[PDB]
RNA sequence: GGAGGUAUGACAA
RNA sequence: GCCUAAGGUGGGAUAGAUGAUUGGGGUGAAGUCGUAACAAGGUAGCCGUAUCGGAAGGUGCGGCUGGAUCACCUCCU
RNA sequence: GGGAGACUUGAGUGCAGAAGAGGAGAGUGGAAUUCCAUGUGUAGCGGUGAAAUGCGUAGAUAUAUGGAGGAACACCAGUGGCGAAGGCGGCUCUCUGGUCUGUAACUGACGCUGAGGCUCGAAAGCGUGGGGAGCAAACAGGAUUAGAUACCCUGGUAGUCCACGCCGUAAACGAUGAGUGCUAAGUGUUGGAGGGUUUCCGCCCUUCAGUGCUGCAGCAAACGCAUUAAGCACUCCGCCUGGGGA
RNA sequence: CUCGUUAAGGAACUCGGCAAAAUGACCCCGUAACUUCGGGAGAAGGGGUGCUGACUUCGGUCAGCCGCAGUGAAUAGGCCCAAGCGACUGUUUAUCAAAAACACAGGUCUCUGCAAAAUCGUAAGAUGAAGUAUAGGGGCUGACGCCUGCCCGGUGCUGGAA
RNA sequence: AGUCGGGACCUAAGCCGAGGCCGAUAGGCGUAGGCGAUGGACAACAGGUUGAUAUUCCUGUACCAGUUGUUUUUGUUUGA
RNA sequence: CCCAUGUCCAGGUUGAAGGUGCGGUAAAACGCACUGGAGGACCGAACCCACGUACGUUGAAAAGUGCGGGGAUGAGGUGUG
């Protein structure tokens, strides 16, 4: 649940967090970490081309098994662990072969449970199977949009999708975000959605916590000079003094659609949100 | 249960065959209201079964007392079998 | 025969 | 030397008077605006709540008959 | 009144039965509305007291096949049932409260009421997150009008729905606190029980608990109530003391 | 220039109590409005402090002694009432501006179905991200509380396609 | 200076980069593979001595890696 | 500004969540103690900073000094590469 901290100082103040009662320990797994450093949003030329990241605290990296590509054998789940890298928790599972590995955590998932992967696992929270024996009106997360790919959709914490029904080799699908699109139905998708659903409700509380999160301050368009950003400059506070609000290099900022137009995609994608 | 219910009243029995006394009633009471407690708690919005559960309760309320007014040997025995206060 | 449901107009005289 | 009245200092508690200004309320034989209610009061009224409107008030949801007229059912005579 | 006993009628338990939209959770079915897609098809549709706004040749309305999604559960349905009240109506399952009737095995007054407290509490409203078909405050436009911040018409947001948490008020009404006993009848109806018949169905008699109607005694200012009292009595509680100001 | 003292007065100085003065340690008593119930608060305002005996439950207490004065020197908050702005801790013009400016947690809008959008680059290749709509980018606002009215004609954006 | 710090050890960020990818030229990028400590690994201390060095020289007492040789055990292809 | 890897923060103070005990109840909520040790928490050296003022202003100094001043477990300081 949401834990919320007593008044005791300004910055405390109005701060919530979670009480990890979910997190069952601490002690990652050895062998499937990976070490992980803080592009801080700078690439190979070694510019930044993403403002507002950097610093915060060091990660290591899990490997996740987005695959689910091992149905020989069944994964017990043995942990439930938290994940820096990602909103959602991790769940370390044994392979029954002795293969250790990570997977999301659905909603509702439990040590102990067994699950499976393959055309014949049966219909269960954390089971993994082509879209093609997913039945209609199934909630699933993990979807892979290429056929071994591993999954790609439905990753955050307490996102789910939906099956809507069949057609040709694909198989219709309502995402996360309402978009309803076809995806070939040898993907394979986890049943379930994902857990730690209360992710969404924390408030951070302070300017420090975010820092540790590795992002860095924004600094408003307005309050920059004319060679900085469009709305820089002005007498004062000003208002945006512009046909529309722009980002830095002058794309407007509010409904201006920006996906490629001649997307090879749209021939899949059935209705769209957002 | 009534399965359940028997098996309490054969314990708590103040002599063979005696289906009715502050001991029975009480015993059969608490077991009742420990079962309900459990069923309040899965369904906090059984507004009114919980109504039910309260008059138990009372009922169980008044039966101590007026033990404890006619026997206070019995009323501690009684407390002590059943783990009340 | 009965019963429950389906625009304005002082004041007194 | 102890004890201690009065006096001094201090921060509170409490009672009243007073205060630019302001809020609702009341009275005032013939002022202005409408006509909300009483008849089915001309959209039945009323209660709680919400919202809107110069004003009474309107509308929404739920509730009551302390509901006029009319057509059915079930009950009684 | 206290103390020591006894008792079973009140109260409760046991045992055997009855009914139910009682509550909670998870599912699930059909009609209908709206929207979406596709055929047909053409000039209206819709609406009023009468009109207009509006939708429609960018092909509407209608019509046929589908799809989506939301909310409410037609017929049954009944002064019918259930709940302390608010209230509860598709169906299934899970959990669960109460009530009623027998019986007389059990306890042996263990009961009633109940300030303060606690819990529950229509609708509207509030917070967080969802959902959103229809309906619809606010709001827009068309009307009506002297004006119309309304009634009428076309649209329409919050809300109505869900989860959790607040709120805590209603003509929350039978405008009638709870408990108990007693005081003519007649007649429906719900759930039982016993008997006398009846081949069974069923008819009759008795009886309990509801639920209506009519109506003596009695009560009342009158209207009226009248075994479901507002009659005759006892116990406890809440409440009233001219109207306004309030 | 740096420092010490200063009669009586005590802010009359001055743009302004600038500077200086004053407060300053520990122990005890005590402590308001307001409040998000955490604070405010070291609020405020007071009292004690040395040495020597006696007794102590070892912290005291009782008795006595000395001085103008006992944290006897040094090192240690001045306080209060009220208003504006910004919630707050932070950041900023290295070298005339530290602020009401920026950031901020929170709010909201919008883009983005993944070879995502965005950005660096002619490209390859990168960041975004070994992340996947509870995520990422962009615009605005800026804790929290109560709220956020009317206008879609114009300009943008979005949709439409005769 | 075998023992301290560095090299003959290891790797991080970053850098170079066979082939390779991309590109008017120049070149840019990058795989394998490398480089790269501020980190990991790693055997010696006490005292004395000079005008100037000392865990480096000297005295004492060690340790680490290895070579030769003597001796002692054990294995020689069902083989340590 | 950022990356990787090290390192620094005397000493005091306060007392969040949680836990235990005892009350309290049908069970609770809740109350009181104790325990516990949170914080862009408090006071304050080193460290970092640079608010006021005097002096300096061919300076001791091409930005400082004296007296005060703020932060001082963090959005912290700082070294190496
Ligand atoms: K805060
Ligand atoms: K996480
Ligand atoms: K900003
Ligand atoms: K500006
Ligand atoms: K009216
Ligand atoms: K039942
Ligand atoms: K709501
Ligand atoms: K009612
Ligand atoms: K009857
Ligand atoms: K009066
Ligand atoms: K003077
Ligand atoms: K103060
Ligand atoms: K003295
Ligand atoms: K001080
Ligand atoms: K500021
Ligand atoms: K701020
Ligand atoms: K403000
Ligand atoms: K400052
Ligand atoms: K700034
Ligand atoms: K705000
Ligand atoms: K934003
Ligand atoms: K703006
Ligand atoms: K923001
Ligand atoms: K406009
Ligand atoms: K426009
Ligand atoms: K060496
Ligand atoms: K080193
Ligand atoms: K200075
Ligand atoms: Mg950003
Ligand atoms: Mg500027
Ligand atoms: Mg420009
Ligand atoms: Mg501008
Ligand atoms: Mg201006
Ligand atoms: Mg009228
Ligand atoms: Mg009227
Ligand atoms: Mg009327
Ligand atoms: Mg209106
Ligand atoms: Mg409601
Ligand atoms: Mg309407
Ligand atoms: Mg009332
Ligand atoms: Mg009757
Ligand atoms: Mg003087
Ligand atoms: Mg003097
Ligand atoms: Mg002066
Ligand atoms: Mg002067
Ligand atoms: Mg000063
Ligand atoms: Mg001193
Ligand atoms: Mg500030
Ligand atoms: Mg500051
Ligand atoms: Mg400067
Ligand atoms: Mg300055
Ligand atoms: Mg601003
Ligand atoms: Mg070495
Ligand atoms: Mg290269
Ligand atoms: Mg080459
Ligand atoms: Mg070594
Ligand atoms: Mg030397
Ligand atoms: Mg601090
Ligand atoms: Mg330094
Ligand atoms: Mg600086
Ligand atoms: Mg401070
Ligand atoms: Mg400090």
């Amino acid at each position: 649940a949401i834990k919320k901290y007593k008044p005791t100082t300004n910055g405390r103040r109005n701060m919530t967090s979670s009480d990890f009662a979910e997190i069952t320990t601490s002690t990652p797994e050895k062998s499937l970490l990976q070490p992980l450093k803080n592009n801080a949003g700078r690439n190979n030329n070694g510019r930044i081309t993403v403002r507002h990241q950097g610093g915060g605290h060091k990660r290591q990296y899990r490997v996740i098994d987005f695959k689910r590509n091992k149905d020989n054998v069944a994964a017990v789940v043995k942990t439930i662990e938290y994940d820096p890298n990602r909103s959602a928790n991790i769940a370390l599972v044994h392979y029954e072969d002795g293969v250790k590995a990570y997977i999301l955590a659905p909603k509702g998932l439990e040590v102990g449970m067994r699950l499976v992967s393959g055309p014949e696992a049966d219909i269960k929270v954390g089971n993994a199977l082509p879209l093609e024996n997913i039945p209609v009106g199934t909630v699933i997360h993990n979807i892979e949009m290429k056929p071994g790919k591993g999954g790609q959709l439905i990753r955050s914490a307490g996102t789910s999708a939906q099956v809507l029904g069949k057609e040709g080799k694909y198989v219709l699908i309502r995402l996360n975000s309402g978009e309803v699109r076809m995806i070939l139905a040898t993907c394979r998708a986890t049943i379930g959605s994902v857990g730690n659903e209360q992710h969404e409700l924390i408030n951070i509380g302070k300017a420090g916590r975010s820092r540790w999160m590795r992002k860095r301050p924004t600094v408003r368009g307005s309050v920059m000079n004319p060679n900085d950003h469009p709305h820089g400059g002005g007498e004062g506070k000003t208002p945006i003094g512009r046909k529309a609000p722009v980002s830095p290099w002058g794309q407007p900022a509010i409904g201006y659609k920006t996906r490629n137009k001649k997307a090879k995609s749209d021939k899949l994608i059935v209705r769209r949100r957002t | 249960s009534q399965e359940r219910k028997n098996e309490i009243i054969k314990e708590y029995a103040r002599h063979e065959g005696d289906t009715g006394s502050p001991e029975v009633q009480i015993a059969v009471l608490t077991e009742d209201i420990n079962q309900l407690n459990e069923h309040a708690r899965t369904h906090k919005k059984d507004h009114h079964s919980y109504r039910g559960l309260m008059k138990k309760i009372g009922h169980r309320r008044n039966l101590l007392a007026y033990l404890r007014k006619t026997d206070i040997q019995r009323y501690r025995e009684l407390i002590q079998r059943l783990g009340l206060r």
